């Protein structure tokens, strides 16, 4: 499958240089539900390559969807 | 104590002097147990706390 370059802005923006139908070149936009969607197919055995753990650190838990608010004694 | 003459002549003057407001009433300062910060669990900062 042909693949296209990603260009990182800061602080959390991804852009693909994604291809028209006749040749130009335009920047389209991926939003964090396609990009955890990207991150989930990724195999566990792939993970240690990537510097990453099956079992510990997933890809696709770096896109956060569940945010852990801290207990009171932590926030007095 | 001894009363007895100093082998040496001592220079002795009158020099203006001044008394700072570093004193020691105000430093002393001496903490075994008492209040804690609520968020760590440690002891407070301050002598007036």
């Amino acid at each position: 499958a042909p693949q296209f370059p990603i260009k990182f802005e800061r602080p959390t923006i991804y852009w693909e240089l994604r291809k028209d139908e006749e040749g130009n070149e335009y920047k389209h936009r991926m939003m964090p539900s396609e990009v955890r969607d990207r991150l989930e197919k990724i195999p566990d055995k792939d993970l240690p390559l990537l510097g990453l753990h099956p079992e510990k650190s997933r890809p696709e838990w770096m896109v956060l969807t569940v945010l852990p608010v801290p207990p009171v004694t932590m926030r007095p | 104590i001894t009363g007895r003459r100093l082998e040496a002549d001592i220079f002795i003057g009158v020099i203006y002097y001044q008394r700072l407001h570093h004193m020691v009433a105000d430093k002393m300062h001496a903490r075994s147990r008492g209040p804690v910060q609520v968020l760590t669990k440690q002891p407070t900062e301050g002598r007036a706390r």
